[PDB]
RNA sequence: AUUCAUAAUAACUUUUCGAAUCGCAUGGCCUUGUGCUGGCGAUGGUUCAUUCAAAUUUCUGCCCUAUCAACUUUCGAUGGUAGGAUAGUGGCCUACCAUGGUUUCAACGGGUAACGGGGAAUAAGGGUUCGAUUCCGGAGAGGGAGCCUGAGAAACGGCUACCA
RNA sequence: UAUCUGGUUGAUCCUGCCAGUAGUCAUAUGCUUGUCUCAAAGAUUAAGCCAUGCAUGUCUAAGUAUAAGCAAUUUAUACAGUGAAACUGCGAAUGGCUCAUUAAAUCAGUUAUCGUUUAUUUGAUAGUUCCUUUACUACAUGGUAUAACUGUGGUAAUUCUAGA
């Protein structure tokens, strides 16, 4: 690009979650769409820790472009980053994968159906099979 | 017929309706304190029945193929310590830790017996807890007796100073 | 009716929490605790909005379950645990201790205090009675019960608490001239060097209160918190020192530094 | 559920719809200042009424009343910052009769025309709405900005816009496109 | 301000509570016995205080109508005594007693296209009209009644009955 | 932002009333419709009636697991990894919806409980109980049923249940 000049503002240390909180102020003249995925490494070698210990979110472009403001988090190590960052933000970075699950409508069906059954239901399963024969 | 069960020895060989509650057969509550009205059949046997449940109290002379010839084992052995004791009835120090009934199950080529557990079995962990609570009762009482004593002497000195103060007054 | 309520809608929380009216239907309802509902910090407000340590409500929860935040020497890992006037919010990590003190405008302000004197708290005694077996006791403004107190301790006094044991270290009698704190009322958040009180037998004892700048004002007895003798206090006052500086000279003061 | 969103109206229609003494005066204000509606004048007069209402309520109060001085100073300063009020008239009695077009002439509509580079108010209205303006460092396309006497020297063409460089222009780009292919 | 807190005596109880519960760490002492001591907690538990509450309650305030002027007390209407009941005060209910209580300063009755407020519209000033409805309080789960469980419901995505 | 104007006469002095005029978090409707932000929405008539599908369930290191469940043991021949089901403990009295009833009733501001209950938080708070209490006695911890489970069934049908 040209004059990316990533800047961090209002930096406050958060040792409660072993993290540094700061506002990612981006100046990108003649550029747009600063591609927060690329904000991770440029914020990594600034703090020198690693690329997978930094998370970026927010980044609403100002009126007319050429400037962006968002929020950034950098962790001491990836161990606490995986244990603190939300699961939704991790899958964006590729750290975790989508957990396969039926739609919210379908889960409600299964819970309601399973309420009609008392016990495991194996005894009922053979009983209806025995009854269905005759 | 229609599958309505009998209420034990109630009356009325016909069908009736009753307000069934907890600790009563023919009904299983789905809520705490709930009661419900369900049709039940009488105790007296009539031609309207589809199934009659029977049990044998004294065997005859001929062998029934499916009832007397066969034999099935009880599903589970005792779990509590004294339940195992009375099952064998040897003594009060039998150390049933190695007397647990075990069930061998072959998940694969490996075999294991998974003896379940013993409830109410004496353990040094249980003895330690009893010691802690027993000592805690004494330890608290020791602090209470001295606390009232310290306040007693604090109050006594306060009264003595007031008595001395009024002694100086009135010449 | 039909039972105790378990929700607190927004626009119904106390105004000193400074919760924005938008961005959410509900506000954190304080749990039952040592302080009343309206006069409550609770930690999710304090750890997220005051100190900005946490952004969401989920990571407010994560902080407490690591036993980081402890209140009055006890961990108190409750998301909406009610924290009240001068409850020592201490954090073992980051080696910082906070005391809850009203600022000039009556809101709760962050007051960092040194570890040496963050090991005690002052409590305004509410009632003094006799317990079972003839054991006298006192109840502070945060519900603590302390047995075998000094006989000279009477109602409306303030008592220093050891904050490590239930025993007391010192107390101040409620007399004229003592340094007092305004907790509640219109003048909430002021320190006022008590001068005189009117008995008003039957109800609502009143008291006259004079500021260091000779600005006198009146508040009910229930709203005054004696915090020491005139001059040296027993606690570290926050910025402003409870002066109720007027709006006309507030713009003048803020214009000096810009 | 959530708290209601507060909204307010910012204009008021005159009581008499068809009166020639006002009908032509309205077209006068919209004439040389490039306004598309009477609501622009209607809008301006609304807080002109609100300013006078606040000022009238101040003069009723006694002199040296803290409330008279406090919001008196705030009102007198806030209009001076906008510039609709001259520095000499800082007595709270000249704010009552300021003018009806004093507010209007402080708009970005006029300022672009005042400070050259527009050569007509009707050209300027296009220029603001065409997104070639930087009142500060920021692009603005709202003709009613009410410049604050702290940014009048700061109006300039936006860096990411023609007439300010960094691009030739959109339609000019395809204009030379035929020129290049025709020469071949 | 108390017959208050609290304490003392004689008793009473079909007898409440006063830990037969769970996880982790495993440490010291000797007459080395599965010996004696021993931490961090979790859950539970009588009473007191606190908090979240609830119930009852003081004073003042509500739209239109006299083509509503007297009402209430048969069998509660007002008060007293005593008792039952309630978690409690209290005609809340019962027995007896007295004949009271409200009313032109608008009772009682009737209507409301009436849930009440915070508020909304328009207003020089005084006002007029509206507020089912984002907050507070109340009521209801088709209409009534009754009740289990539970701290808390006369609960209705709890139950029973009648009516539709 | 303290403003009026037209309409009874041949022409007139004049509360008339009618009409015009402006606003509406006052609705409905007609015609028309490019953009950004923001946003009410089956209240009014019928608190009329409803197919269907959802809207209350819940566990840690720390109550109970022989799943005749899943993997690895090698820390263990009793158990201690994960864990369906069920017993147990809490919750389901919150929230949400509507305004039918209701006119000293609710409600508002303001009082009292020396006239009461209060699960849950928080601080305190049981050395006293082997009962003819010198053999009655296990106090290194005592008794029973039962769910889940196995097996045998009833019905067209229900979150129906019986017997062993
Ligand atoms: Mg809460
Ligand atoms: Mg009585
Ligand atoms: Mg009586
Ligand atoms: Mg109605
Ligand atoms: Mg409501
Ligand atoms: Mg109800
Ligand atoms: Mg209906
Ligand atoms: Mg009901
Ligand atoms: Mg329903
Ligand atoms: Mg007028
Ligand atoms: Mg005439
Ligand atoms: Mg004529
Ligand atoms: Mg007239
Ligand atoms: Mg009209
Ligand atoms: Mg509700
Ligand atoms: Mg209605
Ligand atoms: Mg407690």
């Amino acid at each position: 690009s040209d004059a990316v000049t990533i800047r961090t503002r209002k930096v406050i240390s958060n040792p409660l979650l072993a993290r540094k909180q700061f506002v990612v102020d981006v100046l990108h003249p003649n550029r747009a769409n600063v591609s927060k995925d690329e904000l991770r490494e440029k914020l990594a070698e600034v703090y020198k820790a690693e690329k997978d210990a930094v998370s970026v979110f927010g980044f609403r472009t100002q009126f007319g472009g050429g400037k962006s403001v968002g929020f950034g988090l950098v962790y001491n190590s990836v161990a606490e980053a995986k244990k603190f960052e939300p699961t939704y933000r991790l899958v964006r970075y590729g750290l975790a994968e989508k957990v396969e699950k039926a739609s919210r409508q379908q889960r409600k069906q299964k819970k309601n159906r399973d309420k009609k059954i008392f016990g495991t239901g194996k005894r009922l399963a053979k009983k209806v099979a025995r009854r269905n024969a005759d | 017929k229609q599958g309505f069960p009998m209420k034990q020895g109630v009356l009325l060989p016909t069908r009736i309706k009753l307000l069934l509650t907890k600790n009563v057969s023919c009904y299983r509550p789905r809520r705490d304190g709930e009661r419900k009205r369900k049709s039940v059949r009488g105790a007296i046997v009539g031609p309207d029945l589809a199934v009659l449940a029977l049990v044998i109290v004294k065997k005859g002379e001929q062998e029934l193929e499916g009832l007397t010839d066969t034999t099935v084992p009880k599903r589970l052995g005792p779990k509590r310590a004294n339940n195992i004791r009375k099952f064998f009835g040897l003594s009060k120090e039998d150390d049933v830790r190695d007397f647990v009934i075990r069930r061998e199950v072959t998940k694969g080529e490996k075999t294991y017996t998974k003896a379940p557990k013993i409830q109410r079995l004496v353990t040094p962990q249980r003895l330690q807890r009893k010691r802690h609570q027993r000592a805690l009762k004494v330890r608290n009482a020791q602090a209470q007796r001295e606390a009232a004593a310290e306040y007693a002497q604090l109050l006594a000195k306060r009264l003595s100073e007031r008595k001395a103060e009024k002694a100086e007054i009135r010449k | 009716a039909r039972g105790p309520k378990k929700h607190l809608k927004r626009l119904a929380a106390p105004h000193h929490w400074l919760l924005d009216k938008l961005s959410g239907c509900y506000a954190p309802r304080p749990s039952a605790g040592p302080h009343k509902l309206r006069e409550s910090l609770p930690l999710i407000v304090f750890l997220r909005n005051r100190l900005k340590y946490a952004l969401n409500g989920r990571e407010v929860k994560a902080i407490l379950m690591q036993r980081h935040v402890k209140v009055d020497g006890k961990v108190r890992t409750d998301t909406t645990y009610p924290a009240g006037f001068m409850d020592v919010i201490t954090l073992d990590a980051t080696n910082e201790n906070f005391r809850l003190v009203y600022d000039v405008k009556g809101r709760f302000a962050v007051h960092r205090i040194t570890d040496e004197e963050a090991s005690y708290k002052l409590g305004k005694v509410k009632k003094v009675q006799l317990g079972k077996k003839g054991v006298p006791y006192v109840v502070t403004h945060d519900g603590r019960t302390i047995r075998y107190p000094d006989p000279n301790i009477k109602v409306n006094d303030t008592v220093k608490i050891d904050l490590a044991s239930g025993k007391i270290t010192d107390f101040i009698k409620f007399d004229a001239g003592k340094l007092v704190y305004v907790t509640g009322g219109r003048n909430l958040g002021r320190i006022g060097t008590i001068v005189h009180k009117e008995r008003h037998d039957g109800g609502f004892d009143l008291v006259h209160i004079k500021d260091s700048l000779d600005n006198t004002f009146v508040t009910r007895l229930n709203n005054v918190f004696v915090i020491g003798e005139q001059g040296k206090p027993y606690i570290s006052l926050p910025k402003g020192k409870g002066i109720k500086l007027s709006i006309a000279e507030e713009r003048d003061r803020r214009r000096a530094q810009q | 559920p959530r708290a209601p969103r507060t909204y307010s109206k910012t204009y008021s229609t005159p009581k008499r719809p068809y009166e020639s003494s006002r009908l032509d005066a309205e077209l006068k204000l919209a004439g040389e200042f490039g306004l598309k509606n009477k609501k622009e004048i209607y809008r301006i007069s609304f807080q002109l009424s609100k300013i006078r209402r606040a000022a009238r309520d101040l003069l009723t109060r006694d002199e040296k009343d803290p409330k008279r001085l406090f919001e008196g100073n705030a009102l007198i300063r806030r209009l001076v910052r906008v510039g609709v009020l001259s520095e000499d008239k800082k007595k709270l009695d000249y704010v009552l009769a300021l003018k009806v077009e004093d507010f209007l002439e402080r708009r970005l509509q006029t300022q672009v025309y005042k400070l050259g580079l527009a050569k007509s108010v009707h050209h300027a209205r296009v220029l603001i709405t065409q997104r070639h303006i930087a009142v500060g460092k920021q692009i603005v396309n709202i003709p009613s900005f009410m410049v604050r006497l702290d940014s009048e020297k700061h109006i300039d063409f936006a860096p990411t816009s023609p007439f300010g460089g960094a691009r030739p222009g959109r339609v000019a780009r395809r204009n030379a496109a035929r020129k290049a292919e025709a020469s071949g």
